[PDB]
């Protein structure tokens, strides 16, 4: 952000380059918090690999 | 919030709902609620049956856009499970008018893509009343490619008034994005099943609707142009829209008899808004039955069959 | 710690652990690159930013990797890329998804174009 | 418009050019122009040889960004022919900082992609001083795919200060676009040859520079970060930029001896701006020689060799 600040010599948009902002701008798929991360990754990998879902 | 022709049913429902509250409202009133509620419900059911015995293409359009009706999110919640929403077009933004994601159905993961309108006015504003910007179509292309990669079935929904005719949509290659969608979806190696929940059409909705199977609801319309637009163009008047709707044949039986779809999904009496759960059950059963037989086909033979059905399009 | 949190205990198998920073450029910054290399190596207790561990997730074999940000901003060295390629080779020869968690302040300048 | 250290040559050229006009300037002066012009040219050549005998990494950087130097358009005009410019990214815009197109070379059509800076200040503003927005990189991806489709060779140029660090570039998936470029270009079935005309680097320029061959000019720099940025970061001061340039080894011999490129293309004495035609001839000969041997390889073996050379990257 400092490089962009010195380049455009202006103010960055509020919440610049934040996951909330970058999922608005479509470059980010989903926002997942760390405690849920293990189960979410297991579920997504099981579905994509077409494997049976993990038992929780 | 009801339509014009729903006044006999509307009046009685302002009295049935109160009786539950009147059971303990005030003054120690716990009247013989049960029998009166049952009689009023019988009367309301008979009136609804009599009213919806008479149906019209305009009435069909009104029910298709009744401002209370299951959208894609409702059908996903009440017919699917384990839905993980994927967003982002990778290019410019994530337009809310298209909702896509990956979910499991009877142990088989599926890709669900469909438009979403919104219940409250604020949600309708936020979702642009279901009008997809081109970036949404690019997102749908990306999701379809991802589903194609990992041998995954694709089931999509079509509930949108029309592709958004905005400044930004035209500035950002609207036609280009729709064409790019329509080219790749004819090369997918997995079955594609689509439903016409709500009101859908206008050609733009076809970017997620070229597949082996097509199904329609009982009170849904699928037209090349909007009936109001068709009236304002051809009849030189907006108020002749019901006449244009009658002439076109946007109603479900007309589009069924034209051999353009597979079958009409029935609705609960009173339309889908009266019992959305029964509608969801019917939709789940129909989609499961449709997905059952299609999965037998191999990818090469599936693409060849799709191409032959693609050639089957048109009268000539 | 991230690998421990994700991968199941009793299955952690580090891959490509023999690779270590082998500087070849002899960069002359305000401080010698060897100074920062040694400082980071003795502080983080790890050879490079990337850490590789083939594990298992809920009965499904999986490969994992993560960047230690404290290693000079977690910059990608030649060891990092080679270890990533090793994980990819393990996934290809032993069919399993690969996961990498990104944390880097940028490319390692003192390794230049490499 | 000359640099700081070019003052002895600059003064004499303010007198050589006039003598052509003085041949018929006024007052019936048609002096013995020929011998004086030849003597002044001899003196200027000797001074230029003496000045450029002593060369420095900063001087290397200054010559790499001398505000008179052949850009991609100049090399295309003076070394290629039948150039048809293709524009459009299909997505959002056609960023001027990248110029791409299809041209014929010795009867063999080629795909030419490279950055362009601009001579006048207005052109430099219009082209963003050669800083490519992500849509330009998407355009380059599309052109490379098109060249891959019709069995066409690809030759690209790298003359850019760095990927544009703007608000719009970051908003529109700069890193995503560069990664998408860097993934596909490792799957092309045709040879890829790149040159480091002008000043190029900063990593972003590598999105069109991962191929079988890499070549550099004699007075060109190819660094991971800009020398001024490297100074301002590591040395905590901008004015120590020449020291950072000396330490890094951005000069052509340093990057040649590091086995990162194939060969250094020599320049006409006085740099490329003095005789751009001879520089174009040298570049044409070098690219023709490089393209000659590479075309023998078959597409599968070519991709395998590229992958093995891809593994050859890095010290470890
Ligand atoms: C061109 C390239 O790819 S490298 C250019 C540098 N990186 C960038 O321009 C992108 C981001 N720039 C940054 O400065 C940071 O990464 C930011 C914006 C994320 C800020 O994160 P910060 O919390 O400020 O981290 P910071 O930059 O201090 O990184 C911590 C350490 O890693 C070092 N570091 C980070 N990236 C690099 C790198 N590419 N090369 C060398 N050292 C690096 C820093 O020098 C710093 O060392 P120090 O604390 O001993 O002085």
């Amino acid at each position: 952000p400092r490089v962009i600040e010195q380049t455009v010599r202006e103010k960055l948009p509020p919440g610049f380059q934040r996951s909330e902002f970058l999922i608005e701008k479509g470059a980010i798929d989903m926002i997942v918090r760390r405690p849920e991360m293990r189960l979410k990754l297991a579920s997504i990998l099981a579905k994509l690999m077409n494997l049976p879902a993990p038992n929780p | 919030n009801f339509l014009d022709f729903e006044q006999p049913i509307a009046e009685l429902e302002a009295k049935i709902d109160s009786l539950t509250a009147v059971s303990r409202q005030d003054e120690k009133l716990d009247i013989n609620i049960d029998e009166e509620v049952h009689r009023l419900r019988e009367k309301s059911v008979e009136l609804t049956r009599k009213i919806f015995a008479d149906l019209g293409a305009w009435q069909i359009a009104q029910l298709a856009r009744h401002p209370q009706r299951p959208y894609t999110l409702d059908y996903v919640r009440l017919a699917f499970d384990e839905f993980d929403e994927l967003a982002g077009d990778r290019a410019y933004a994530d337009d809310k008018a298209i909702v896509g994601g990956i979910a499991r159905l009877d142990g088989r993961p599926v890709m669900i893509i469909g438009h979403q309108k919104g219940r409250e006015t604020k949600e309708k504003i936020r979702r642009n009343f279901g009008m997809p910007a081109p970036e949404g179509y690019r997102k749908a292309l990306r999701l379809m490619q991802m589903a194609e990669r990992f041998k995954m079935p694709i089931i999509t929904f079509i509930d949108t008034p029309g592709a958004y005719p905005g400044v930004g949509a035209e500035e950002r290659g609207q036609s280009e994005a729709i064409a790019r969608n329509l080219r790749e979806m004819s090369r997918l190696g997995v079955p594609v099943v689509c439903t016409v929940i709500g009101e859908g059409g206008s050609g733009g909705a076809l970017a997620i609707g070229v597949g082996d199977k097509v199904n329609m609801l009982q009170y849904s319309t699928y037209s090349v142009i909007s009936p109001e637009g068709c009236a304002s163009i051809l009849w030189k008047s907006a108020d002749k829209a019901p006449l244009a709707a009658e002439a076109m044949g946007i109603i479900a039986p007309r589009l069924k008899e034209l051999k353009l779809i597979d079958s009409i999904i029935p609705e609960p009496l009173g339309g889908a808004h009266r019992n959305p759960e029964a509608m969801a059950a019917s939709l789940k059963a129909q989609l499961l039955a449709d997905l059952a037989d299609l999965d037998v086909l191999s990818t090469e033979d599936l693409k060849n069959r799709r191409y032959q059905r693609l050639m089957s399009y048109g009268y000539a | 710690n991230r690998l421990h949190s994700l991968l199941d205990e009793g299955s952690l198998v580090e891959l490509g652990s023999e690779l270590e920073p082998k500087d070849v450029l002899k960069f002359r910054d305000s401080k010698k690159y060897k100074d920062r290399l040694a400082s980071a190596q003795k502080e983080t207790g790890e050879k490079d930013a990337l850490v590789v561990m083939k594990g298992t997730l809920y009965g499904m074999p999986v490969v994992a990797a993560a960047f230690e940000f404290a290693f000079m901003g977690g910059s990608m060295g030649s060891v990092v890329g080679a270890r990533f390629v090793r994980a990819v080779e393990q996934a290809l020869e032993d069919n399993c998804p690969l996961i990498c968690f990104s944390a880097s302040g940028g490319a390692r300048m003192q390794e230049a174009l490499m």
